């Protein structure tokens, strides 16, 4: 369909090898804090329309010109808010047995294909908590190494080069 | 089922409709009347106005008035919102302001309301003072509007 | 890609080309900031068929006024304006305050016609009467021309000429070949 | 099974730097000529005689765009690598 697609698809199969293969944590909030400015702002909305459609124009202007520099507001700081966190970072997970000690165990994923590109980059963060350390991967790959001529795109080596990413993050980690 | 298709549509629901509405919205608090964007379907502006143009309105703006300007009312035989053109203008000094208009392709002056006991037509009918308009947008409305 | 993702695109660049000509238009709207005067000399009034007719509604008058025009439109001609219309104002003044400066007549004028419209002693095409009657003990009446505009796509404002022409007017008279 | 992911993954291969200097050298000639209907608008003082200028522009480019060109379909078999089989 689209390179977006590929991206796509390449970020479910990694969630798919993830799942197969060691079982993680997922996590949530940034997406679940945007549908919460969403709400809000429909809550913003649905009373401007209600109390518009309940009472006349000239006695409503004044707080609905209020409702609109709200509107305004809202949408700037999910401007922000976007600016923030939206920029690359996708998978927020949690490993295993985060039990009886501080909260370690930061797994972070970030992609980045730009346009008419064949090469793809793949950031992955490991944070923990005890020592106060952040690890970074930078992956560099060529994209051309794993398509194929008329739309088959393999997974059996696709597969062990997440295996040897796997195992470098092990490397990493102990 | 997951969840997150639904809360996708819901996202871009409140986008189309935010986005619309707020333009509707802060456009006709921005004008200072209540203003609709109104479209021209009938054709008695036709050397000014052709068959689907585009208006957008103004406030009053703290002005009288005078002669020289079209006025767009609302017909309650028809509700429709219907513009003509003022002509005469009468004065009184309580803030009472009358007015007689007019349309072109036209003979005889619009009785509307009262006939021959007052006034022509009345000052609280009309909707504000036009202020601009589209030639291309209108026949969109009206394609839209084929199918309605 | 796709045929369709060009076509989009394409459409797009569409949108882009609406944009560029409103930005034209805007461009040409922001060079017009000027306003144009329209020299006007009206030599020659007659003030005739001052009839009392009681109305239903209000005490009213008949008048009828012949004229005379001279104008020029050298310079006012654009290549985006669309169409003009002709005013007549006529400022008078009552007892309940009605000091309305109101209009004769109307003329639609389309370009590719006339670019400089010149005559004399034309009677209104539409007749003049007035309900609030006061000009019936008034000596003082002044007239003034106006001319509207239309653009192709922009804000048409209102353009009034020069010009104000004061005539007065006797007690109760019924024809009069004034100057 | 993993066989139905395998097969609606792959779009049409494109030649990325051809494209982008393609969409850049369009973008070009399509601003140029705008600004020569925009000159001609300014001295000529014609506006349906420009709008038909920049539909002819755009007639042009779609008769230079719209057909998949055989040098489109040539730079991929340069420019991209020799990939597997099944
Ligand atoms: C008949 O009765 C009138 C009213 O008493 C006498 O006064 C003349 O009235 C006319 C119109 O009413 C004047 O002509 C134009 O008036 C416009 C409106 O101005 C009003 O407010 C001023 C005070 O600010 C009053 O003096 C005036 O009467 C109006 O009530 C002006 O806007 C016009 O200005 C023109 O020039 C300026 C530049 O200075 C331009 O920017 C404008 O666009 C416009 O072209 C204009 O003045 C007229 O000026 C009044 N005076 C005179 C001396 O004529 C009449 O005198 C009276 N006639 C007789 C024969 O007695």
């Amino acid at each position: 369909w689209d390179g977006s697609a590929v991206k796509n698809s390449l970020d479910d199969s990694a969630k798919k090898v993830l799942l197969e293969k060691y079982k993680y944590v997922e996590n949530f909030g940034l997406i679940d804090g945007r549908l919460t400015i969403c709400t809000i702002s429909c809550f913003f909305a649905i009373v401007a329309l209600i109390w518009d459609y309940m009472h006349p124009f000239p006695e409503s202007k004044p707080v609905l010109a209020l409702c609109v520099i709200s509107y305004f507001v809202m949408m700037g700081i999910l401007t922000i808010y976007t600016s923030y966190k939206e920029k690359s970072i996708f998978l927020v997970a949690h490993r295993k047995d985060p039990t009886g000690m501080d909260p370690d165990d930061i797994w972070q994923l970030s992609s980045s294909l730009k346009r008419f590109d064949d090469k793809y980059t793949l950031k992955l963060t490991f944070i923990s908590g005890r020592t106060k350390q952040q690890r970074e991967a930078e992956f560099t790959k060529s994209i051309a190494k794993f398509f194929d001529h008329s739309g088959t795109l393999v997974m059996d080596a696709y597969e062990p080069e997440i295996s040897r990413l796997h195992d470098s993050l092990a490397i990493e980690r102990k | 089922m997951n969840k997150r298709q639904l809360y996708y549509q819901v996202l871009n629901f409140a986008m189309i409709v935010s986005s619309a509405l707020m333009i509707w919205k802060g456009l006709i608090v921005l004008t200072g009347s209540e203003s609709p964007i109104v479209v021209v379907l009938s054709g008695s502006m036709e050397p000014a106005f052709h068959r689907g143009d585009l208006l957008f309105l103004t406030n009053f703006r703290e002005d009288p008035i005078r002669a020289g300007e079209i006025v767009v009312f609302k017909v309650e035989g028809r509700d429709i919102p219907i513009v003509h053109r003022v002509i005469k203008v009468h004065e009184k000094d309580n803030g009472d302001i009358k007015f007689l208009t007019k349309g072109d392709n036209n003979e005889v002056d619009d009785r509307g309301l009262y006939k021959e006991g007052q006034n022509w037509l009345e000052k609280k009918d009309v909707v504000g003072r036009a202020r601009g308009f589209l030639p291309y947008v209108g026949m969109v409305t009206i394609i839209m509007n084929d199918y309605p | 890609n796709t045929v369709l993702s060009r076509a989009n695109s394409l459409f797009a660049f569409s949108l882009s080309v609406m944009a560029a000509l409103t930005f034209g238009c805007f461009i040409t709207t922001a060079f017009k900031d000027r306003s144009v005067p329209v020299r006007l000399h009206v030599s020659r009034i007659m003030l005739k068929n001052v009839e009392d007719f009681t109305g239903p509604r209000e005490r009213s008058d008949l008048g009828f006024i012949t004229f005379d025009i001279t104008a020029d439109l050298e310079n006012i001609f654009d290549w985006n304006v669309k169409q003009l219309f002709l005013y007549l104002s006529a400022e008078y003044s009552t007892k309940n305050n009605a000091l309305n400066q109101v209009v004769l007549w109307d003329k639609i004028v389309l370009r590719g016609d006339n670019p400089k419209l010149l005559l004399k002693d034309m009677k209104t095409k539409y007749f003049f009467f007035d309900d609030g009657n006061g000009l019936k003990g008034n000596r003082n009446v002044t007239l003034t021309l106006s001319w509207n505009v239309v653009p192709n796509a922009g804000i048409l404002p209102l353009v009034t000429g020069s010009g104000h022409v004061s005539v007065p007017f006797p007690d109760t008279y019924e024809i009069t070949k004034s100057y | 099974p993993a066989m139905l992911e395998h097969l609606s993954s792959l779009p049409t291969q494109m030649d990325y730097k051809g494209q982008k200097l393609a969409e850049q050298m369009f973008q070009g000639i399509i601003l140029f000529s705008a600004i020569v209907g925009f000159i001609y608008g300014y001295v000529a003082e014609q506006f349906g005689w420009t709008v038909y200028i920049v539909m002819a522009g755009f007639a042009f480019s779609c008769l230079l765009t719209l057909p998949p060109w055989p040098i489109y379909r040539r730079h991929p078999l340069k420019w991209l690598p020799v990939q597997e089989s099944s």
